[PDB]
């Protein structure tokens, strides 16, 4: 339904076929389902649709918090505090907002597997090569920074690789 | 219960920095003054570890029955 957004967490046509019988005998899933509709379906629905109502009549809302964006730790001086624990805050908050971001893909690709049944194997490799490319970037980002991570050990780290990275394009470029 | 119970988030957040700056100029504090007492107990030039000498007053400036003191 409406509660998620469909870009978000994409789902197929749902293509299904319509039944064709071929014998005269009658279909017992056919009548066990309609004597389920009848039996649980529908009080059921009138249950939900007198809860409903009585929401319906008592609408108040809630709101998603806004953030800021601070200077960075890269933009703070050695022994600055206050930068520091403002940068640091924002930081956890990027990590926090990465971490579901994985979730999201995670899901992603378990939907589909479970979706394409025997085809999954080929019908996946759009959600298989979206993952690889996320976690590729979120164990650059974050893995190996221990326990007591922070965002000064995270900078360390991108100017390693970077060092590194530079390192070998000259050597590269001398080839 | 949050209403109840708790405040906001910018509450905590603030105090967390008033603590903080209160932390680091303590620090601050402390090192500068370990190395004020090193430069005063070696040079001995400024108002601590003074160490008492003869008061000058003591001494008699008068004629002493001999020219030569
Ligand atoms: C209604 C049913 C559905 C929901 C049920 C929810 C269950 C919740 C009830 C259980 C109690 C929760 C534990 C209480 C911990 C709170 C303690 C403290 O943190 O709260 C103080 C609040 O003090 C309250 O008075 C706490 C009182 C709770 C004490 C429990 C006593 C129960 C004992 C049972 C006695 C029953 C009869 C005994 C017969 C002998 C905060 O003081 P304050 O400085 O303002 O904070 C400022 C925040 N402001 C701005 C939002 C106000």
């Amino acid at each position: 339904p409406d509660s998620w957004d469909k870009d978000v967490y994409p789902e197929p046509p749902r293509r299904t076929p319509a039944p064709a019988p071929q014998t005269s005998l009658p279909n017992p899933v056919t009548y066990l389902t309609k004597i389920f509709d009848l039996l649980v379906d529908r009080p059921v629905t009138l249950a939900r649709e007198f809860i409903e109502q009585q929401h319906a009549k008592n609408r108040y809302y809630y709101y998603h918090r806004e953030f800021r964006r601070v200077p960075d730790i890269t933009e703070c001086e050695e022994k600055d505090i206050l930068c520091m624990f403002e940068a640091e805050m924002q930081w956890r908050r990027d990590y926090k907002v990465d971490q579901e971001i994985v979730n999201i893909i995670q899901e992603r690709l378990k939907a589909c597997q479970q979706r394409e049944g025997e085809s999954y194997r080929q019908n996946c490799a759009k959600e298989l090569e979206q993952f690889t490319q996320v976690s590729k970037a979120f164990q650059d980002r974050y893995s190996d920074l221990g326990a007591h991570y922070s965002a000064r050990k995270c900078l360390a780290k991108q100017k390693q690789r970077m060092l590194a990275e530079r390192k070998a394009a000259k050597e590269a470029a001398a080839a | 219960i949050a209403r109840t119970f708790y405040d906001g988030p910018e509450k905590n957040y603030e105090k967390t920095m008033a603590i903080l700056q209160i932390e680091a100029e303590k620090a601050e504090l402390r090192l500068k003054e370990l190395e004020v007492r090193r430069l005063m107990r070696a040079r001995g030039d400024g108002p601590w570890y003074q160490y008492p000498t003869i008061d000058k007053a003591l001494i008699d400036h008068s004629p002493k029955t001999t020219p030569d003191n």
